This record gives structure tokens, C-alpha cells and sequence, in this order.
């Protein structure tokens, strides 16, 4: 298919946004697209945990109700992570 | 006088018995005693994991 692997070029091609990071549900790395490797791999350890106690949080409040989109935002950067029980897509986007 | 004595004291007139206890035989054992093995566990509850 063009249709997953297209889109996913498409938003790595886009202007400000550093790089597209696929998760396994296991904390591996399927798809690592960043600059620097040391970030790669910082994120493809750190964050998939950040989201599985984000999970937790609404979780705990409503157990029928799930995560289907995470973002953060820090000062220079923001985060997104769309998170999946098969795979998690993860971003780092540039503020404007 | 002497042998006269010695002719007082008879097979008939002075018996003379050998007695003994029984007696069971001294035996030196060990034992150690070791109580079960005791395992660490950790278990974390939340209100979901609970539901699910």
C-alpha cells in the first residue's frame, strides 16, 4: 500500500516536525525517522511508558473510556502520540 | 583358726550372683532445621485493572 507508508513520508516531509517514531506494544522500535540517534533511542525507551501511565489517568476515572490521542507540550517542543494496542505512532513537532 | 574360717565360708553358705542393668549404647545425631523459603512478590491494583 501507498495508504499508510505514504501518509507517514507525508508528515515527516512536512516543514517543522523533527522526526516519526513507531512504538511496538512492547517498547520497540518498528520505524525511527530522527536526526541523531541518542534521541531515537531516548524516546523509543521513555515515552511509550509516559503513555501507558497517561492511560492509567483516564482510566482510572472511567474504565470504559480509553486513550485514542496524547499530546504534551514543552516550552521549545510539543509531543503527540496516538497510541494503538497492536502499535503506537509517536511525533515531535516545533511550536510556530 | 585361719584355715577354720576359711572352711566357715561354704558353696552353700556364701552364693555368689553377677548382676547387671540393661544399658542402651550412646549415639551422637544432628539435625538442622530450616524453615520455607520466603519469595518477594509486588502487585500493583488500579481501579481499571481491577474492572478489566
Amino acid at each position: 500500500m501507498s495508504e499508510v507508508e505514504d501518509t507517514l513520508n507525508r508528515i515527516k516531509t512536512h516543514k517543522t516536525v523533527l522526526g516519526y517514531l513507531i512504538v511496538n506494544s512492547e517498547g520497540g522500535v518498528v520505524r525511527g525517522a530522527f536526526k541523531d540517534e541518542e534521541e531515537s533511542k531516548n524516546i523509543a525507551n521513555s515515552i511509550p511508558l509516559l503513555t501507558k501511565k497517561a492511560r492509567s489517568v483516564v482510566r482510572d476515572l472511567d474504565p470504559t473510556n480509553d486513550l485514542v490521542f496524547l499530546r504534551i507540550q514543552t516550552k521549545l517542543n510539543e509531543i503527540m502520540v496516538a497510541p494503538d494496542d497492536e502499535f503506537s505512532l509517536i511525533v515531535i513537532q516545533t511550536k510556530g | 583358726e585361719e584355715a577354720i574360717k576359711q572352711t566357715l565360708r561354704n558353696k552353700f553358705n556364701y552364693n555368689t550372683r553377677e548382676c547387671q542393668t540393661i544399658n542402651p549404647s550412646i549415639r551422637e545425631r544432628g539435625v538442622s532445621t530450616e524453615p520455607p523459603p520466603s519469595d518477594t512478590i509486588c502487585g500493583n491494583i488500579t481501579q481499571w485493572e481491577i474492572f478489566d
